[PDB]
RNA sequence: GCUCGCCGGAAGACCAAGGGUUCCUGUCCAACGUUAAUCGGGGCAGGGUGAGUCGACCCCUAAGGCGAGGCCGAAAGGCGUAGUCGAUGGGAAACAGGUUAAUAUUCCUGUACUUGGUGUUACUGCGAAGGGGGGACGGAGAAGGCUAUGUUGGCCGGGCGACGGUUGUCCCGGUUUAAGCGUGUAGGCUGGUUUUCCAGGCAAAUCCGGAAAAUCAAGGCUGAGGCGUGAUGACGAGGCACUACGGUGCUGAAGCAACAAAUGCCCUGCUUCCAGGAAAAGCCUCUAAGCAUCAGGUAACAUCAAAUCGUACCCCAAACCGACACAGGUGGUCAGGUAGAGAAUACCAAGGCGCUUGAGAGAACUCGGGUGAAGGAACUAGGCAAAAUGGUGCCGUAACUUCGGGAGAAGGCACGCUGAUAUGUAGGUGAGGUCCCUCGCGGAUGGAGCUGAAAUCAGUCGAAGAUACCAGCUGGCUGCAACUGUUUAUUAAAAACACAGCACUGUGCAAACACGAAAGUGGACGUAUACGGUGUGACGCCUGCCCGGUGCCGGAAGGUUAAUU
RNA sequence: AGGACCGAACCGACUAAUGUUGAAAAAUUAGCGGAUGACUUGUGGCUGGGGGUGAAAGGCCAAUCAAACCGGGAGAUAGCU
């Protein structure tokens, strides 16, 4: 059966990548967050 | 012409179609088109804010002339056209400078005809003229409301105006509603009634026949739960509540005008 | 014209293997790791003022570094650049 | 390795997306693999992806996004103009053969093509963000011309048969060849050409639109395929020779014709219909400012460039989405034979597989199937399930009906093979020849060869000829809904929703209404034959009485009545 | 000509059996409906939580829906166990 993740790298990085969230404050404030937590990895880009 | 057509499948038991043979069989004239992309009722925030809209065949704008500013100068009537954009059938025509226009198609117009705007004009159908020169119990479409904006009243198929009196700066008009308004006298509008009369006379015949002009299914308020519309619920059929809208306006005689700007121009509601 | 400076910098080694001394013997062709950032009009002048052969074409291609676990930690090696250049007929390197 | 079995509109092949080394070679068998494993998509090491022409990047725009100023909003922000992004669409160019363990339209061989930079000689009005043309467009249908491709014959090579026969109207195999260049065909569209003038195309235009005169009868555009050339080549059945038996090395005949034939191509055509069918650039053309014997432009020539990134491999799947090496899900392309209407179905080809536990035994019981005496719905909530019917042609077919239907109603007959009609018919295709020629890819006659149903008559085999697979059960009365549709993803598909139609009601355009503190936006580039809301639900005959209650509409005297003073 | 007829692909899901620590957190097998349209499907886009979208089932909005998910108020409150 059709399951819910119907993977394309266009709409990954167009709707969770670096520059979607540098688009707006909030998802500034996203990468803030995960920077503050350390993240290794603050984005789906890489 | 107002044809039946054959019962050979249930879908088509019922369609009655309207078929002009004058119409022109190939394509609009591609100087006056425009691409017209369609909205499916949404607005600028992506919320539908009309129901019932979309889908659909693709269609084409044609650039019609509501204001006829060329005056002085005569046009022949070229051809006339169907417009999926409107009711009424248009009108290709070419002025003697070489120019050419879509119009609105009057009453008894047909290919070879002689059309003139302006105060100089000819009393007779598809000519413009100011309505300070169009005699009083005249029959008029394609009114203006502003001196010079283009004609707003009286442009689907069939409809006319009558001016009913002059009286100063302005003229009495009835318009199809049965409203008397009176409108400047300088406002221009064109001899004749609206072509095509024809077309309250046709019969879609089935479902796909709606969809095809975007007109999406309207479901009844009482099929519907009360958290969707105010005539949801009950077990089997209910109703007994006061017909209203989908947000709650009563919807079977409540008035809604209120334009205490335009309220002066109104001489007689339309009962 | 290219610097001395850069056609010194692009050239990292010959790459020797079994399709490398085919394309020698077969089609006088030298195999190369170049620098990433090389191009083709790079690697000729270099070639051509460095081992003083003259060139007939370079062909590019990236190899993708493999993903490798030393001590079950995951690695991966570099991205390099291999040249296939080829040598005109009677230049022998 | 030999046999067997399975798929073959796939279980073969090639992509896109997605994945990312899983690809190839060596080596290892702890763990991983539902068993063992010498094997692996497992461990470890090395190797492997080669482009002016494929794709991306790039030029261009769609929906939509962002958005200088700007308008709006406590702040954050919202909207939006100029712009600038955004493919799923438009825009330059390469093919065949050979080669690696693993890449190839990328490497090699052979033969091509495209755009730009410079510089020659020749001629010369060049130039835009502006104008015009073009690009540039729907659905359905019909038929003609073709090709892919297949069959048969001819040809060439090979063969004479494990068991009766097999020098023959016998058997097996092959019979392939591209882009490009030349030719402009079947066919489709449009009448050219020149002079004069003009309220039009933001300004000008020699361009386009328009009006008029003269003149002429074929001009122009588009266009499959064929033919020629590319090709004195390559490929090629096979044969000989190695062999580290894995695959190479060496050499290579014939390479024609007829017929059939697409859903592909002409065709973005043609015919027809209403629901009336992107944009912008490249491209062509016009001029403005400008330049004015210049730069700039048009032809032929040389010469330089065409970067960068992707390219392995899986890709209806053990590599993607499903926690799994999971009976699931996943868009596009290719399309052989016999039978068949067919991309159904059966059996096969090319190609790929036997699904990663086996070995026995032959109890009950469960699962999936086959057959069944006599009876035939007695079963059961209910014929649930099963059995049955099933094709083509022709005969024949009721009530009722909105005259279309109902209808494939029902019911019935024929059906294989062989021979004759007719050494293979009707039909289709069609060569040589001859004739004409405004001269060719021509037209007329001509009829060789090829191909080829169906019918009738006569015989003939079986229990049975639509023999398999495949493939309607039928009829009578009645409720509901007119109908085709839609729905509770995952226990409800219906009488529910929708529907065409009908009615009421609102709405005069800065419409009513809706989203939005607002600006705005939708309604609509619509204008009462329109648009919103509500109820009813095709069609036919119809739709009675009640305004006391509640709501809505109108009223404008009297009472009561806010802030205010 | 047709929301025309029969029937593959394709889309759907009426009946039955199996399966129910499944091969599968909705499938398999044998039948079944639509199959030029109110059809179906790829790529991309837009609508955001008292909000969307809904041929209307309170359906659907990432195996979640009479108010999604994540974090925070937060150790809510719990005469109850």
């Amino acid at each position: 059966m059709k399951r819910t993740f119907q993977p394309s790298v266009l709409k990954r990085n167009r709707s969770h990548g670096f520059r979607a969230r540098m688009a707006t404050k909030n998802g500034r404030q996203v990468l803030a967050r995960r920077r503050a937590k350390g993240r290794a990895r603050l984005t789906v880009s890489k | 012409a107002v044809v039946k057509c054959k019962p050979t499948s249930p879908g088509r038991r019922h369609v009655v179609k309207v078929v002009n043979p004058e119409l022109h069989k190939g394509k609009p004239f591609a100087p006056l088109l425009e691409k017209n992309s369609k909205s499916g009722g949404r607005n600028n925030n992506g919320r539908i804010t009309t129901r019932h809209i979309g889908g659909g065949h693709k269609q084409a704008y044609r650039i019609v002339d509501f204001k006829r500013n060329k005056d002085g100068i005569p046009a022949v009537v070229e051809r006339l056209e169907y417009d999926p954009n409107r009711s009424a059938n248009i009108a290709l025509v070419l002025y003697k400078d070489g120019e050419r226009r879509y119009i609105l198609a009057p009453k008894g117009l047909k290919a070879g005809d002689q059309i003139q705007s302006g105060v100089d004009a000819a009393i007779k159908p598809g000519n413009t003229l100011p309505m300070r020169n169009i005699p009083v119990g005249s029959t008029v479409h394609n009114v203006e409301m502003k001196p010079g904006k283009g004609g707003q009243l009286a442009r689907s198929a069939g409809t006319y105006v009558q001016i009913v009196a002059r009286d100063g700066a302005y003229v009495t008009l009835r318009l199809r509603s049965g409203e008397m308004r009176k409108v400047e006298a300088d406002c221009r509008a064109t001899l004749g009634e609206v072509g095509n009369a024809e077309h309250m006379l046709r019969v879609l015949g089935k479902a796909g026949a709606a969809r095809w002009r975007g007109v999406r299914p309207t479901v009844r308020g009482t099929a519907m739960n009360p958290v969707d519309h105010p005539h949801g619920g009950g077990e089997g059929r209910n109703f007994g509540k006061h017909p209203v809208t989908p947000w709650g306006v009563q919807t079977k005689g409540k008035k809604t005008r209120s334009n205490k700007r335009t309220d002066k121009f109104i001489v007689r509601r339309r009962s | 014209m290219i610097r001395e400076e850069r056609l010194l910098k692009v050239l990292r080694a010959p790459h020797v293997s079994e399709k490398a001394s085919t394309a020698m013997e077969k089609s006088n062709t030298i195999v190369l790791k170049v620098a990433k950032d090389a191009t083709k009009a790079e690697i000729k002048a270099a070639v051509q003022k460095l081992f003083e052969v003259e060139v007939e074409v370079v062909n590019t291609l990236v190899v993708k570094g493999k993903v490798k676990r030393h001590g079950q930690r995951i690695g991966r090696r570099s991205d390099w650049k291999k040249a296939y250049v080829t040598l005109k007929e009677g230049q022998n390197l």
